Order: C-alpha cells, then sequence, then structure tokens
RNA sequence: AAUAG
DNA sequence: ATTTTACTAACTGATAGCGGAACTTTGGGACACCCACAGGTTACGCGAAAATGGC
DNA sequence: GCCATTTTCGCGGCTATTTTTTTACTCCCAAAGTTCCGCTATCAGTTAGTAAAAT
C-alpha cells in the first residue's frame, strides 16, 4: 500500500485541509443530556456522530441516509470510527513559537536566524524589540531594541521602520529571509575562514539552509498561526461506574489554549491597554507550550490531583510511550500462562498441556470442527457445547490438538531459546509440564515458575514452529555452537552411579556375552552395578568418510557400563562409556552424538540419556545426610597451630618489631594458609576408602560418599561448598571491602555463633543487592545492542572481497589462552593456507573450516591464518554468508535472510548477570617483542620487551632465564574516553623537544618531508620518546589506556576490531563465558558507520561533514565509473548509542530513545524512511525483511525496479 | 525436519513451499500424494517434500500447468 | 507500593 | 351443501406537528473602602553536549 | 578566540498478581431559549367479517 513515511513541517494550508472544523468553544458535554455541545471538543458536526448512522437529532436513524448531512444539526450519518481519524483545527489569535524548534537544543530557530536563544526568549516574552524591515536607516535586522530605544527611534525615524515584539516578529524575521542568498554567503565565508569554530558553526548552519531549501519547507511554519486538534476518541471523556467520568488531560491543556485565545480576541475587540494584551500573549504562548512539552519551558502545569498535566510529547515518548508500549510490544490474543512442573516421561518435542487452558486458547478451532462434523447446527449451539464441556467436544480438542504446536515463553527473554514450540500433550490439572533437557536454554526451575503460551495460527507460522523455533530444532547454543540440552542433576548423578567401579563387588570377573545379559545378571541380583567384568562389546565405528566398521571383542568393563551402552546409538566407540560419566563425559557423549550421527540420533540418544539417568538416580538411594559431612581431624590441630602464631605476631607487635599493616597483612596470610590446609585435608579424607578385595588385601577405592558424589559428578555442588559444610568458612570481608582478620572457624555441620552469622550476612546483603542491580544494567546494555545491530542480516551470499582478518592462537604469556582451531571452526578462508615452508596449497580460499579441516590445520602446525570477516564485508547493506561463516546453532553455513545482529546482540547480553622472563618451553628465540618459537614452528611463547641470554634465532631450552566487568564490557561498547589516554605518535618522523610553555609543555615531530608537527602534551608524562629517533605512527610516547579512536585514527580497522574484542573477550572468559567472536565483530562493524569527508572532491559532500559510508563508497563508484575525481574520508567509530541515535530511518532512532530530537532533526530535514530495518517493519505491522519475510521484501525491490 | 532441509536447502524457502503446498490442501481442493495416516496439511507438506514430491519449481510448473487449462 | 520468578 | 380463502372496511397504535406554560439558562449589575504571589524544594548519579567564562 | 568549567538533558530489566479519592464556595433579576405534558390528525398496519370460490 505504501513505501515510505515522510515526515516534515506542516503548513497553516496543510492543518486546515487536515480539519473537517473548527473549534471555537472549551465546551465538552452537556451536564444533562451527556450529548456533545455545538463548536466544542467533542463535537459532532466536527469529528462525526456519537451512535452509528445516526444525528444528534434523530431524524436520519438508519443506512438509508448514509452520507447525508442533517440540515437541524449538521451531523452526518456514517459509522462512529471517524471519530478516531477527524482532526480539528484552531485559528490562533496570535502567531506562538513550537516549543519543539525553539528549546530542544540546538534552536533551530536560533540556528536559522544567527541571533541567540535568550535574545529569541526576549523578543518572545516582550521584553525587547526587534527590527524587521531597516528601511532607509542605519537599523539592521535582527538588532534588539528597548522600549526606550525604540520610543527614541521611533520619534528620531517615524515609518522608515519596522520594529515588532513576540513571536509576530520571529514570524515576519523568518519569512523575510533569502535561504538561496545565505546559503552563498556561508559558502563563500566558508571559503575564506581558518578558525575551526566558526568553521563548525557555518557548517552546521549551511547544514540548516540547504535542508530547508531543499525539503521545501518554509522556516516561518516553524511559528504557529493554526493549531490542530486531536480526535475526540483519542482523548476520551467517558462514563464509569456511578455517575463518574474519565478524561484526558489533554482536553484540559485545549480548554486552556481556546479559552485564552477566546480571551485574547475579546481583549482585542475591546481595545484594551497594550499591557493587558502582552500579558495574554504570553499567556497563549504558555498554553500551547503546556499542550505541546509540558515542563520544558518552566514550571509543569499540574491538575486537581497536583500532578503535571500529560502532553502530546510525553504521549508520544518514554518508556511509557506509545513507540514501546504498543507498538515495539503488545498484548495478544490466543494466549494464557500458568506454573510450570516437570514432565519427566515427556519427548523432547512435547509439552504437557492443561486441558481447560487448551480448551480456552483453541475455542474457535473447536467450534469449526463442531460445525464441519454437523454436531453442532450454528456457531452458538457450538459455544453451548464447549460451555456444557462434553466428552465429544474432548474429543474434537483432541483432534484439533493432533499436531498442532504451541510456543512456550519465559520472562526475561534473554536469548531466543527462551520461546520454544513444542507439541502439546492434553493432561489433567492446571500446571504446564515442561521438558527437564529445555530447562536451562529457559533458565527454569520448579520453584514457582511461570510460562506463558501462545498459539500460532496460520499455516505460515505453525510451520516457523516447526521448523524453526521446535525444540529439537535448537539443541545448540546459537552464542558458541556447544550443546544446550547437556543433562544436569539426578541425569548426571545417576549416570554417574551406574558407571562407577567398585572394588570386590558381587559377580566380579564373570564373562557376560553382552549389554542384554548384564542386564539379566543386574536383575536377578547376580552381579552389582558396580562390579568388574568382561563383556562381548560390538561396536560400529562410523569414519569421517563414511566408512562404517564393525568390531567385537571382549573389553574390562562393569555391568552399569554395559547396561548403559544399551541406549547407545551405532557409530560411536565404546571408550565415550567406559568411564566414570560426569557431566563433562556425558556433554561430550552428546556431542559426538551430534558431530558424527546427525540430529535424529541425538534427540532420541538424550531422551533415553534423561529416562536411565532418572532411573537409576532412583535406585540408587542417594541420600544427604549429618553424618556424610565428614570433619577432618586436622582442623582442630591446624586452628590451634594459626591461633598461636598468631599470638607470636601480636607479641612481635607489641615488640615493635613490625608495624601494623605487616601484622594484618601476615595474620592474613596465616589464616588463608590455614584455610587452604584444612580444605585439603577435608578433601583427602572425602574422597577415599580402604576396602578388602579378593585376595583379602586392603586397596585404596574412591569414596561413594553422596557430598563427594553430587560434587564429583558435576551434578550439584563445587570444592569451595562442602568447604564451608564440612571445613571452614574462611575470612569474610565488610562491607566496604576489606577483610576481618579473625575468620570464621566454624562450618555449617558444628554451626556458627551469632558474630560469625552477622559477619556471613554481610556479605550476603551485598551479593544480593549486586545482582538486583546489575540485572538492570544489563537490561539495559542488551537493548542498547539490539538498537544498533537490528539491521544486520545476511543479504547476499558472497560479497567478492579480498579483505580479511589475521588469525592467531591468544598467547598472553606463557602458555596459550585459546587455540587456533577454536577460532577458526566456521570461518571461511581469505587467503589461501599454504604449508609452512612450503607452497602446496593444503586449504584454498572460500572453504567453510569444520572439524575436520580443523584437525588438519592443527596437525601441519600452522599458526597464522587469514579468514573472512563482518567487519571487512563490502555488502552494500547488511553482510554476506560467506564473510559471516557457519550458523553455530544450525551447524552449516549461514542462510540469507538471518538476522544476525539480533543474535549478536542477544549472545553478548545474556550472559551479563554473570558477570560481575624465563622460558617454560624449549626452541628459538625471535624479537620482532619477545617470541619463543617451537621445532615445529608454532608460536608459544609471547613476552614483552622492556626499553637477554639469547639473541635472535638462538635456541633455547626449558628452564633458561632468558630476562569491573559488566561496566567494563559496557565502556568498551560505547567507545568511551579513559580518563588519561595514552599519547600516540600522530604521524611518523623525528622527535624534537620545545619550549616548555607555562601550564604545559609542547614538542615537535620533524616529518619525511621536513614539516614540523606540533604538539601538545601535559606537564605529568613520563614520556618514552627521545630526540633524534624515528618514532613510527601509534608509537607510545606517554603510557596509558589506549583511546578506541586513536587506535582507529592511527593503527586501522583491524586494530580497533582487535582491541574491542580481545577486552571484551577478556572479561566474558575471566567469568568462564563461551563466546565467539563473529558476533563482537558484528557490533563493532555497526560501531564503525560513519565516515567525515576530509576532500569534498566534485561529490554533493562537504568538508567536515560526517555521513554514512555506504553512501560514500556507492557514489566513489559511481564517480570511477564516471572517471571523476573520487571524495577523501576518515572513517569514525562511535558508541552504540551514537550509533544507534544517528541511523539513517527516523522510526527506529526515535522508538530507542531522545524522541524529541530524532522528531525535531528529521521534521526540520524533512527525512524519508524507506522501511529498511526490522524495527520500522515491526512497527508498521509488516513483515520484516530476515528470514520468512526476506524473499517477499526482495520481490518488491524487484517490481519497484522495474 | 533434517530431510525436508536437506531436500530444500534453506529453512525458510522450505517454510514458504510447505506452507504453500498445505494450503492448496486445506482452502485448495488438491489431494495429498502421499497416505495420509491422519495427519495435518503442514505435516503432509513436510513429508511430500522429504519425498521430493513437492519442490517450488513443481509448484510453479503445475500453476502454469492449470493457468494454460 | 507490596509480592513471585 | 360445506369449507377455505380472498377482499374489504374499521380499529388502533405510532408518529409528526402544534400549543403553551413551566423550567432551565444566560447576561447584567451591585458605589464606605479595600491596591504587587506564591510556596514547596532537595540527601540521585553519570555521561554528553551545549552554553559561559577566562585570559 | 581557543581551553576549561559549569549547566542542562536524558537515561536507569522483563513478565505476572493484589486495589478508586478527600481544602478553597454571594445573590437577584429580567430576558431568552428549551422542555414536557396534552391534544390533534393522518397513515399504515392489523384484525374481524363476509362474500367468492372450490371441493
Ligand atoms: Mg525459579
Ligand atoms: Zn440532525
Ligand atoms: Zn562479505
Amino acid at each position: 500500500e505504501f513505501d515510505a513515511i515522510k515526515i516534515g513541517l506542516a503548513s497553516p494550508d496543510m492543518i486546515r485541509s487536515w480539519s473537517f472544523g473548527e473549534v471555537k468553544k472549551p465546551e465538552t458535554i452537556n451536564y444533562r443530556t451527556f450529548k456533545p455541545e455545538r463548536d466544542g471538543l467533542f463535537c459532532a458536526r466536527i469529528f462525526g456522530p456519537v451512535k452509528d448512522y445516526e444525528c444528534l437529532c434523530g431524524k436520519y436513524k438508519r443506512l438509508k441516509h448514509r452520507g447525508v448531512i442533517c440540515e437541524k444539526c449538521g451531523v452526518e450519518v456514517t459509522q462512529t470510527k471517524v471519530r478516531r481519524d477527524r482532526m480539528g483545527h484552531i485559528e490562533l489569535a496570535s502567531p506562538v513559537a513550537h516549543i519543539w524548534f525553539l528549546k530542544s537544543l540546538p534552536s533551530r530557530i536560533g540556528l536559522l536566524m544567527d541571533m541567540p536563544l535568550r535574545d529569541i526568549e526576549r523578543v518572545l516574552y516582550f521584553e525587547m524589540y526587534v527590527v524587521t524591515e531597516p528601511g532607509m536607516t542605519d537599523l539592521e535586522r535582527g538588532q534588539m531594541l528597548t522600549e526606550e530605544e525604540y520610543l527614541d527611534r521611533l520619534e528620531e525615524w517615524g515609518d522608515e521602520f519596522t520594529a515588532k515584539m513576540g513571536a509576530e516578529a520571529i514570524k515576519d524575521l523568518l519569512a523575510s529571509m533569502d535561504l538561496p542568498a545565505e546559503a552563498e554567503q556561508m559558502r563563500e565565508e566558508l571559503d575564506t575562514t581558518n578558525s575551526e569554530t566558526k568553521r563548525k558553526k557555518l557548517t552546521k548552519r549551511l547544514k540548516l539552509v540547504e535542508a530547508f531549501v531543499a525539503s521545501g519547507n518554509k522556516p516561518e511554519w516553524m511559528i504557529l498561526t493554526v493549531l490542530p486538534v486531536l480526535p475526540p476518541d483519542l482523548r476520551p471523556l467517558v462514563p464509569l461506574d456511578g455517575g463518574r467520568f474519565a478524561t484526558s488531560d489533554l482536553n484540559d491543556l485545549y480548554r486552556r489554549v481556546i479559552n485564552r485565545n477566546n480571551r485574547l480576541k475579546r481583549l482585542l475587540e475591546l481595545a484594551a491597554p497594550d499591557i493587558i494584551v502582552r500579558n495574554e500573549k504570553r499567556m497563549l504562548q504558555e498554553s500551547v507550550d503546556a499542550l505541546l512539552d509540558n515542563g520544558r519551558r518552566g514550571r509543569a502545569i499540574t491538575g486537581s490531583n497536583k500532578r503535571p498535566l500529560k502532553s502530546l510529547a510525553d504521549m508520544i515518548k518514554g518508556k511509557q510511550g506509545r513507540f514501546r508500549q504498543n507498538l515495539l510490544g503488545k498484548r495478544v490474543d490466543y494466549s494464557g500462562r500458568s506454573v510450570i512442573t516437570v514432565g519427566p516421561y515427556l519427548r523432547l518435542h512435547q509439552c504437557g498441556l492443561p486441558k481447560k487452558m487448551a480448551l480456552e486458547l483453541f475455542k474457535p478451532f473447536i467450534y469449526s470442527k463442531l460445525e464441519t462434523r454437523g454436531l453442532a447446527t450454528t456457531i452458538k449451539a457450538a459455544k453451548k457445547m464447549v460451555e456444557r464441556e462434553e466428552a465429544v467436544v474432548w474429543d474434537i480438542l483432541d483432534e484439533v490438538i493432533r499436531e498442532h504446536p504451541v510456543l512456550l515463553n519465559r520472562a526475561p527473554t534473554l536469548h531466543r531459546l527462551g520461546i520454544q514450540a513444542f507439541e502439546p500433550v492434553l493432561i489433567e490439572g492446571k500446571a504446564i509440564q515442561l521438558h527437564p533437557l529445555v530447562c536451562a536454554a529457559y533458565n527454569a526451575d520448579f520453584d514457582g515458575d511461570q510460562m506463558a503460551v501462545h498459539v500460532p495460527l496460520t499455516l505460515e507460522a505453525q510451520l516457523e514452529a516447526r521448523t524453526l523455533m521446535m525444540s529439537t530444532n535448537n539443541i545448540l547454543s546459537p552464542a558458541s555452537g556447544d550443546p544446550i540440552i547437556v543433562p544436569s542433576q539426578d541425569v548426571v548423578l545417576g549416570l554417574y552411579y551406574m558407571t562407577r567401579e567398585k572394588i570386590n563387588a558381587k559377580g566380579e570377573g564373570m564373562y557376560l556375552t553382552g549389554p542384554a545379559e548384564a542386564e539379566k545378571a543386574y536383575r536377578t541380583k547376580t552381579a552389582e552395578l558396580h562390579a568388574r567384568v568382561k563383556v562381548r562389546i560390538t561396536e560400529t565405528i562410523k569414519h569421517e568418510n563414511g566408512k562404517l566398521t564393525t568390531e567385537t571383542k571382549m573389553i574390562d568393563t562393569t555391568v552399569g557400563r554395559a547396561m548403559l551402552w544399551q541406549i547407545v546409538p551405532k557409530g560411536l566407540p565404546y571408550s565415550l562409556v567406559n568411564q566414570k560419566l560426569g557431566k563433562k563425559q556425558i556433554s561430550n557423549l552428546l556431542n559426538e552424538a551430534y558431530r558424527k550421527l546427525g540430529l535424529k540420533d541425538t534427540v532420541i540418544f538424550a531422551d533415553q540419556i534423561m529416562y536411565t539417568g532418572f532411573a537409576y538416580a532412583a535406585l540408587s538411594g542417594v541420600s544427604v545426610g549429618i553424618d556424610d559431612m565428614v570433619v577432618p581431624a586436622a582442623k582442630y590441630t591446624e586452628i590451634a597451630e594459626a591461633e598461636e602464631e598468631v599470638r607470636e605476631i601480636q607479641e612481635q607487635f607489641q615488640s615493635g618489631l613490625v608495624t601494623a599493616g605487616e601484622r594484618y597483612n601476615k595474620v592474613i596470610d596465616i589464616w588463608a594458609s590455614t584455610n587452604d590446609r584444612v580444605a585439603k585435608a577435608m578433601m583427602e579424607n572425602l574422597s577415599s576408602e580402604q576396602v578388602i578385595n579378593r585376595q583379602g588385601e586392603q586397596e585404596k577405592q574412591e569414596s561413594f560418599n553422596s557430598i563427594y558424589m553430587m560434587a564429583d559428578s558435576g551434578a550439584r555442588g563445587s570444592a569451595a561448598q562442602i568447604r564451608q559444610l564440612a571445613g571452614m568458612r574462611g575470612l569474610m570481608a565488610r562491607p566496604d571491602g576489606s577483610i576481618i582478620e579473625t575468620p570464621i572457624t566454624a562450618n555449617f555441620k558444628e554451626g556458627l555463633n551469632v558474630l560469625q552469622y552477622f559477619i556471613s550476612t554481610h556479605g550476603a546483603r551485598k551479593g544480593l543487592a549486586d545482582t538486583a542491580l546489575k540485572t538492570a544494567n544489563s537490561g539495559y546494555l542488551t537493548r542498547r545492542l539490539v538498537d544498533v545491530a537490528q539491521d544486520v542480516v545476511v543479504t547476499e551470499h558472497d560479497c567478492g572481497t579480498l579483505e580479511g582478518v589475521v588469525m592467531t592462537p591468544h598467547i598472553e604469556g606463557g602458555d596459550v589462552k585459546v587455540a587456533l582451531t577454536e577460532l577458526a571452526l566456521g570461518r571461511v578462508v581469505s587467503e589461501d593456507i599454504l604449508k609452512p615452508g612450503t607452497d602446496e596449497v593444503l586449504i584454498p580460499r572460500n572453504t567453510l573450516l569444520d572439524e575436520k579441516w580443523c584437525k588438519v590445520i592443527n596437525d601441519n602446525s600452522v599458526d597464522q591464518i587469514k579468514v573472512r570477516s563482518v567487519v571487512t564485508c563490502d555488502s552494500d547493506f547488511g553482510c554476506c554468508a560467506q564473510c559471516y561463516g557457519r550458523d553455530l546453532a544450525r551447524g552449516h553455513l549461514v542462510n540469507q535472510g538471518e538476522a544476525v545482529g539480533v543474535i549478536a546482540a542477544q549472545s553478548i547480553g545474556e550472559p551479563g548477570t554473570q558477570l560481575t622472563i624465563q622460558a617454560k618451553n624449549n626452541g628459538s628465540v625471535k624479537l620482532h617483542e619477545l617470541t619463543i618459537i617451537d621445532e615445529f614452528g608454532r608460536t608459544k611463547e609471547k613476552h614483552k620487551l622492556p626499553y637477554l641470554s639469547k639473541a635472535d634465532g638462538d635456541a633455547v631450552a626449558a628452564g633458561e632465564t632468558v630476562a569491573g566487568g559488566l561496566p567494563r564490557v559496557a565502556d568498551l561498547f560505547e567507545a568511551r574516553k579513559p580518563k588519561e589516554p595514552a599519547i600516540l605518535a600522530e604521524h611518523s618522523g623525528t622527535v624534537s623537544f620545545g619550549k616548555e610553555t607555562k601550564g604545559k609543555r609542547r614538542l615537535i615531530i620533524t616529518r619525511d618531508s621536513g614539516d614540523t608537527y606540533e604538539e601538545m602534551i601535559p606537564k605529568h608524562r613520563q614520556l618514552n620518546v627521545f630526540e633524534g629517533e624515528r618514532i613510527e605512527r601509534g608509537d607510545v610516547i606517554a603510557d596509558g589506556p589506549e583511546s578506541p579512536h586513536d587506535i582507529l585514527r592511527l593503527r586501522g580497522i583491524h586494530a580497533v576490531t582487535t582491541y574491542i574484542a580481545n577486552e571484551v573477550q577478556e572479561v566474558y572468559r575471566l567469568q568462564g563465558v563461551k563466546i565467539n567472536d563473529k558476533h563482537i565483530e558484528t557490533i563493532v562493524r555497526q560501531m564503525l558507520r560513519k565516515c567525515t569527508i576530509t576532500f569534498a572532491g566534485d561529490s554533493e559532500f562537504l568538508p567536515g561533514e560526517t555521513v554514512e559510508y555506504s553512501q560514500v563508497k556507492i557514489a566513489n563508484r559511481k564517480l570511477v565509473e564516471e572517471g571523476k575525481e573520487p571524495a577523501r574520508f576518515e572513517r569514525e567509530l562511535l558508541g552504540i548509542t551514537k550509533a544507534s541515535l544517528a541511523t539513517e530511518s527516523f522510526i527506529s532512532a526515535a522508538s530507542f530513545q531522545e524522541t524529541t530530537r530524532v522528531l525535531t532533526e528529521a521534521a526540520v530535514s524533512g527525512k524519508r524512511d524507506d522501511l529498511r530495518g526490522l524495527k520500522e517493519n515491526v512497527i508498521v505491522g509488516r513483515l520484516i525483511p530476515a528470514g520468512t519475510g526476506f524473499a517477499y521484501h526482495q520481490d518488491r525491490q524487484a517490481k519497484r525496479a522495474q | 525436519v533434517q530431510d525436508a532441509v536437506e531436500k530444500i536447502g534453506n529453512r525458510f524457502d522450505l517454510v514458504l513451499v510447505a506452507a504453500r503446498r498445505a494450503r492448496q490442501m486445506q482452502s485448495g481442493g488438491k489431494d495429498a500424494l502421499v497416505p495420509e495416516e491422519n495427519d495435518k496439511p503442514t505435516v503432509i507438506a513436510l513429508r511430500e517434500i522429504e519425498e521430493g514430491l513437492i519442490t517450488k519449481d513443481v509448484l510453479d510448473a503445475r500453476e502454469r500447468q492449470e493457468q494454460q487449462e
């Protein structure tokens, strides 16, 4: 229907065209008949009838008279919904300045007229005159006159000049401006200017002036003469129960405006003294400002409730505004909510849904099937049958929900796995049954959690639920590619208990024909689960090439391991099961099943694993008791020794040998060492036991203690928590953060006393408060990321670019922090991977790196590769599939139409709650910094070289001595400048000292051309530069934190990308969060979207102008095709908030935040929104240009092309 | 639905093709090319796509044949 | 405001 | 010869119109002299950008 | 006329479920428009009766 949204100023004629009448009275409704009053705020003659196809007269009262205007009343015979669309207007007695174009800084009226805002308000507030037509006089336009001076010069000159005061004066000044003449004048003055401040001022004003010329807007439209009036049904006056009426504040504001306008007209008719008229004009301006934006001018007008009235700006803006409350999110039909319980019998694609809840949700479907099969004659009969709850209704409900998927949601929806589709199974009850294996995806536990349920209606929505959102499709984490349905808690415990090994168990040494006979022996009490036996195992191995090799052989194992092998799918080794299975081992089993067998086998295997784990956790009888907390006997001796040595240190303090700080430090170290020793003794005592073997000797066995089993299996519990249960609680911190000298020398088994419990509460409260506040901080960060990255969609397959990024193993010392395989898995090669010391092309260009090619890279000892990146993609809009690579949630190359920006933002934002020289290897030494290369050729030690045993190339043997989490991420993604940033070498050249000017110092550099560049340095700067040295560009002169903007300016796009990615990944890896770097690269790409033009060239770009990079690239391609001088630009790094606010579309920018500024700028500019991103199409109700809608939008782009 | 995405290649394209086929079996009078087995039109369309009977080109060809007739 | 996750 | 039906005339209710008096509603007036207002508020904090001030 | 310091401006997680608020105050009169009850009168619909027709 429509292809774009156009915004701009409104002329008086346009406002009159919108209007169906003029509001002349502040009347709303009669106080007896409750009918609209004529020419009032609710007039039926202006806005439409109050009843469908009726008039206030009651004369024309049917559809026979549609479109006929009653002569007695004037009310058109039509529908009542027209009162939601018909607008009105007020003819203002005096012009009024628009508050947005006056006080939304910077002021557009002031910028256009080149007069300060204070002067404009002085003219408006009737304090100072201003010259409109200077005439044949020394007076100039825009020069201010006081009343005294105005009277003086009125006597002096007379009618030669015109001087006015108020909004009429500003309108006359704006109407008399010659815009092309001003544009020429600013261009000429910019040609012959040197100061950068005046250059900025003239470039801003010139941009405004030429925007006004191009848009067709006239400046005097910024001063209102006709005021539009909203439809009444959008500001309703509706009756409540008991005769009370509820009204909108807009009615009060409009009534104030109308009353003051009528009083102004009456005063002008009475020829009142000028002071009264000036007062009335001030009040009219104040009333209109309050109606448009309350509180911007001054004291906000308040109603009888003593609270500020809500204006139109408040209608459209804010968290509670129309954009966010009603347009970006809505309340929906066919939805429900209930508490969630656990269904351990369900399959991964099934969810237990209550019968009554399904009956309410699927009601139209039940009506349709009752009508179809003849059980109900009409729809009212079907309604009666459903209300009476007949058995045939239940059969119809089963047939309806037979294969209809349903969507389950849990708030907060931190990532897309917070909504998944399931096949419903009708259950008796009122609680939703949720599959256990999906709980980790939902962050859902059964302690009172509630879930919402939605019914997809159309066939497309049903197929989207089945194909995309179904739980069996989403078993990999889109953030990292790791499985997300890994078993936890009881399952793991069961699999741990069944696969453990016991010495001299019943049935040891027995020979078993296979898993079935192991199960038979277990069920007959012949052998225990933990009996060491020999079992004939038939194992099938599916190789990389697809070879299926079957080998039968006798393996030493346990009964439980074979019984578990019974459910393992064919194609996997028995070594994955022939061990004790903790959480990590089961994770490995599922990962190998996915990597070597597929998706269906993995789903069946996961279901069987969870069934078996539950069953054998039940059969184990694992229980927690007070005797399971074994406190070591060494704890008391260690406490006594620590106390005695603390007394000795106190005695030394009283002798003056050591200071107070030393005493504090060594007491703390004493207690920390004591805690470590007690923990070690407790773990050693709890981890082992002594058993009698078959020969009768004593053997050491791993303990079957319940708490030890729970912790070791990874089901629940860790070393620190067992420490607290059976060892020492340890040193605790004060609310400010300092450590208390005496620790809690008691565990939870013994019980704390009052002081120890109070000290514990000190830290417990801090933890809870920190969680509560970081929730809001993380939410705001995630929203900002989603806004900045919402437009990134895979639009092509290959962009045909040769650029890429250099990838190397991450070395932060003597060990690898992360391997090259983990970084390269899923990325497309950009330059051929030649074998080291050889010219054979091991891996060609444009090949996805999967597990097989990762093993190939690892075997041949390759250090540095080059891969395609989203930051270096050349696509005009969005990115292409090759520059992105593998879709982590799907395992293959990313498909066209995938909204990867939203995925990146969710992947980064979801873990925000969790957020708070001697050689060690043998090889040679290479200098660049210090690098220690192994014999294979891989770089394994990267060390700094401050300004050495072995020189360059000299081999070194091992042992030779050659010689704040979430705020940090937010500051990195906002491109914040550090407080004391490092001073970097602006240009490459020879350093030279300079004249130490008072206050702060200066230095100079001589370039290769002999030109001298002067740098300004603060006094307190430990300069690392020496005269006569040719410092390269980007070299550090003064040490300090590095600004990302300086990195971009002096090193390039790759350097800033690496910096941001490394810092963010350092923060995330400190806490153990696995997030792929392509998400951070997508965000950084959205950060590098603007360029400032340095050379104007011949393209339609002004110097010093911040414009979109894609537009410049397209223009440069066109100009090169035309063989003309291209534009020269410097790319800019913006924060995610600033980048979001500086997008091309004003709908998205307004929907994000700062609605008034965005709308004011768009209105003065006359912007046009093409609806190219997701948010715009969400707001206007259209299909998003991603995924299933992608193709649709493409088709339209063809039809517009044709 | 791994077989269906293997036969089509793109999940979004598979959704669109299956939606067209399901609308043909539900709103239109077209009959299934596989045993229905008490299945909804969406599942029937997915099974037909998996069997290789229904593709985008096949649907376009049948639409062209209907237009010719 | 209070409460649940 | 009898029974069903079509035709017609009279009754009655709804309804548009009118009368007229009560009822609601609007505009004007009031002559000792009176002659400048509120009016609660705020223990935020942080970052940007925009407006002032310094020499 | 640029370098720093003070002043505004806008922002601060998502789903549920329990429940209204409260000061402040002339009177009278004449003139005008509107309403409410009662009556009239006309038209259309309904119903009862009787002749016309058919069995
Ligand atoms: Mg919970
Ligand atoms: Zn009317
Ligand atoms: Zn690309």
